[PDB]
RNA sequence: UGUCUGAAUUGUGUGCGGUGUGCACGGGGACCCCUUGGACUUAAGCAUAUCAGUAAAGGGAGGAGAAGAAACCAAAUGGGAUUGCCUGAGUAGCGGCGAGUGAAAUGGCAUGAGCCUGUGUGGUAACUGCGUGGCGGGUUGUGUUUGUGGCAGCAGCG
RNA sequence: GUAGUGCAGCGCGAAUGCGGUGGUGGAUGCACCGAAGGCUAAAUAUGGCUGAUGACCGAUAGCGGAUAAGUAGAGUGAUU
RNA sequence: CAAGGAGACGACGGCAGGAUUGUUUUCCGAGAGGGGAGGAUGCUGCGGUCGGACCCGAAAGAUGGUGAGCUAUGUGUGU
């Protein structure tokens, strides 16, 4: 099918045609600015086992992330507490890279709703990630139920609280014993329930 | 009656039944167990000599089910047959028992004496020595099964 | 001070919680009023629907049978059925379970074939009203264990018994 | 216990139970908190989950 | 289980049925339009430079320092010699 | 019906159109999801440890939320999505092997339910947002009929 | 979670009769499963509001507050 | 002088006295190996541990906020 064809080819990064392809567009996106919109998919296999569709609602942005350790502001170092808590230079950030750029295009427009996100690019001081983005008041999504779902409520800002593919990634879910600390539903669910004491009124 | 509660008679008397000289103070020696190579040591030697110190192999994940095996005693294996079928065995003392014990909750057979003197059928996993001489003895004998 | 067993117990922590429900008499009526208006709902099907007879795994509880959660394919389709269509009628099917056994296989069969004798088709909720059909919230043919028995021969104590 | 109370230390000629902060009312400078004070809490206060029933 | 119980031991006859199971992996019936797609992807693109410094190992004979070479960059053992015996392959052809 | 104010906006950001018309912002936050993150205290001192990933702070939701249909558990003649309770058990284990800390499977109950998609015609896009037999989108791929009818229930008023 | 139980930064970076897992690092048999796209009732939690109850308190008690109470009054202010 | 004012409550274990019933028991050993020997479930009291823990009391430590109308220094504009 033509769609095999398409991911053989985009598979095979860093050889002698996506080298050329991606040096070419990473010098277009360091010109525009920190968020800015684009009109077709980079990756268009990609983006549609992503879930884009070509129809009325859907939207595509691209945002940069900055690429490195995460900061703490103590004015010269002092913490104001025990040793073992006085680490300033090698702490890693709790999401990953890829779901901070959710958020910088989540606040941009804030009538849209997030949907997925991929990769499409890098440089020395940043990385690049592609979000597509639905129109949750526009009848051509109301009416279809294939996307019909992100119009209600439970639905708003899911890459806030941990709903997206890239950041439900490191909420530690999964199957079997090596996930027991996520049983019930999260780890802080699994906390409570296991700091809790129940009686019987017989006892 | 069953002794009402010492608070009650205690009502007038200083002090509650603490002393005057030493006191009712807080955790006066530390809290819980402390203290245990220094000044409560000779707690320890008295009364719990075998309780520091880390002795063996440690396995992680024993697993209980599959090593589950529950003896039973020879000795008997005849006020195991159900209250209704035992008196049709005493009084026609011509038919032989056949009893499984894994149908009951066991596993393995141990132990003594037979409790009377007519053969019997007895399955089970694991026989020991012991077991298989009294069962011979009487002229029964032992089968293992699943 | 005393000769006691060391004490564990496990107070230390302030976010500790306690949890009582001071009138479980009172909640066990209100779930018993919630069953029996979802079984006049659906008035006609019973509410519950038939599950298999299956064995507990390890060797501890190796001779014990009991209720499991759906047939198979292949249960289904030897009693005359496809399973699209067993699940129309108020049986559970569960596809993850696989077929090893002979005898087992042959229970579950004849489960199937006696729970379609025991059921009645109609056109409309008006007809079964009319022939006195009631709403259900039992659970469909329990299954129950036998007591041990014990055996008995006479004499031939050689052959092996 | 719906107070800022502090006690005041010794040095000034009075017990040291905890004391109301402020000023201008008689509130302010009264004893707080404890069982013996006017409007204070219970030394062992009544908790909901002691045994109320029995078992025969 | 205790190692005296093993050596008396004796299973339950069970009498296993005849029914056919899982497919479980890549089907069959779909070799032709697999192996086509990745007979047009080599044409078009060209080669990593990971694949050129280690034909050249191969090229001399050195087959030994392109397995170590190739293991210290694919994180696994088990991965380098499926690779350096697909690039010999591509040898006999060319 | 509701003076003057207050997000307080004749604004800022953004979708669809092509100059028309939408949407977001604040309040509250007991319970829920995500981020960040203490010290008092216990170890009869104290630095790893403990208190505790808890309090405080910030961002985002609802009548609940989150989870969920095996790249599972196991080692039998095998079970079979998620969530809650009892047993397992203060146990296996972690730990200046100190003080301390600490699961799960099986067994028994409650409740039970499974589906949609990225490769759909070629004898003709079979599709739909706006409008009354047309415009916009779409081949870099759209594919969305229907309830003043029936059945069961819940609250209120006189 | 004991020699990753899970997560993240930086760097390297896969496969197509193929891939993953089996409480000690590695090898090899046998067993069991298909990740990296999407949705999903019920049984569970809980300030406040409204109904119904109680071996609860009876004006220094019970909510701070049985009355024109977060009022009179205090503080530059946060607050009290 | 009046009124108020301090060993009560929860969890887990032991023993004493009392109630109902009684056809009770998975052992040794690090392991490899070896292998028959009257309690259970409630009720009241006392001793033990962790809980604010018989009642009242520090000098301190941390998280989040308010102030240059007193007073200190710089700077604009007047006397």
């Amino acid at each position: 099918g033509a769609v095999n064809y398409l991911r053989e080819i985009h598979r095979r990064k860093q050889s002698d045609v996506m080298r050329y392809l991606l040096r070419i567009r990473v010098c277009e996106y360091r010109q525009r600015g920190e968020c800015f919109r684009v009109e077709k998919p980079t990756f268009l296999e990609r983006a549609r086992t992503l879930g884009y569709k070509a129809k009325q609602g859907y939207v595509l942005y691209i945002a940069r992330v900055k690429k490195g350790n995460m900061k703490r502001n103590y004015h010269n170092g002092n913490t104001r507490g025990k040793c073992v808590n006085a680490g300033i230079n090698q702490i890693k950030p709790s999401l990953r890279k890829q779901a901070s750029a959710e958020m910088i295009a989540g606040k941009k427009c804030s009538n849209l709703g997030v949907l997925n996100s991929y990769w499409v690019g890098q440089d020395a001081a940043y990385k690049y990630y592609e979000v597509i983005m639905v129109d949750r008041d526009h009848q051509a999504i109301r009416n279809d139920p294939k996307i019909n779902w992100i119009c209600k409520g439970t639905m708003k800002h899911r890459e806030c609280r941990g709903l997206t593919s890239a950041s439900r990634k490191s909420r530690g879910l999964g199957k079997g014993v090596k996930f027991n600390k996520s049983k019930g539903g999260s780890i802080r669910s699994c906390w409570r329930r296991r700091n809790t004491l129940v009686l019987q009124k017989y006892r | 009656t069953d002794r009402v509660k010492k608070t009650r008679k205690l009502r007038g008397h200083v002090s509650h039944g603490y002393g005057r000289v030493g006191k009712h103070r807080k955790h006066s020696g530390g809290r819980g167990l402390a203290g245990g190579f220094s000044h409560m040591k000779t707690f320890f030697t008295r009364f719990h000599p075998d309780y520091h110190g880390k002795r063996g192999m440690r396995v992680y994940h024993r697993k209980e089910n599959s090593d589950y095996a529950r003896p039973i005693s020879s000795a008997r294996l005849w006020g195991m047959i159900p209250k209704e079928q035992r008196y049709d065995f005493l009084d026609n003392p011509e038919k032989v028992p056949v009893i499984d014990v894994r149908e009951f909750g066991y596993h393995v057979v141990v132990g003594g004496k037979l409790s009377l003197e007519r053969p019997i059928v007895v399955k089970a996993r694991y026989f020991t020595p012991s077991a298989k001489e009294e069962i011979t003895k009487v002229g029964g004998k032992w089968i293992i099964t699943y | 001070k005393g000769n006691h067993a060391l004490p564990n117990n496990h107070f230390r922590k302030t976010s500790l919680k306690i949890r009582i429900h001071h009138d479980p008499e009172t909640k066990a009526r209100v779930m018993a009023e919630k069953k029996l208006r979802k079984a006049k709902a659906l008035f006609p099907m019973p509410l519950k629907k038939l599950r298999p007879i299956v064995r507990c795994p390890t060797i501890k509880y190796n001779r014990n049978e009991r209720l499991g959660r759906g047939f198979t394919a292949a249960e289904c389709e030897k009693a005359g059925l496809d399973y699209r269509h067993a699940r129309r009628l108020g049986i559970a099917v569960d596809l993850r379970r696989r077929d090893t056994n002979q005898e087992a296989f042959d229970k579950n069969v004849e489960r199937i074939k006696t729970y379609l004798g025991k059921i009645t088709i109609y056109e409309s909720v008006k007809e079964a009203r009319e022939s006195g059909a009631k709403p259900y919230t039992k659970e469909i043919m329990p299954f129950v264990k036998p007591k041990p028995v014990v055996g008995s021969i006479s004499r031939e104590e050689v052959a092996s018994y | 216990m719906q107070h800022s109370a502090e006690s005041w230390g010794t040095g000034r000629a009075i017990a040291r139970v905890p004391r109301v902060k402020g000023g201008g009312t008689r509130r302010a400078g009264q004893g707080a908190f404890a069982n013996f004070c006017r409007k204070g809490r219970m030394a062992h206060p009544t908790k909901t989950h002691r045994r109320w029933a029995r078992k025969v | 289980m205790k190692n005296a119980y093993k050596k008396v031991r004796v299973r339950y006859p069970v009498k296993r049925p005849d029914v056919k199971r899982k497919q479980r992996g890549p089907r069959a019936e779909t070799q032709e339009s697999r192996f086509l797609a990745a007979a047009v992807a080599d044409e078009i693109s060209g080669l990593s430079p990971l694949e050129k410094k280690a034909i050249s190992l191969l090229e001399a004979k050195n087959n030994n320092k392109a397995q170590k070479l190739l293991r210290k960059r694919l994180g696994s053992h088990k991965r380098a010699v499926a690779k350096v015996e697909k690039l010999a392959r591509m040898l006999l052809e060319k």
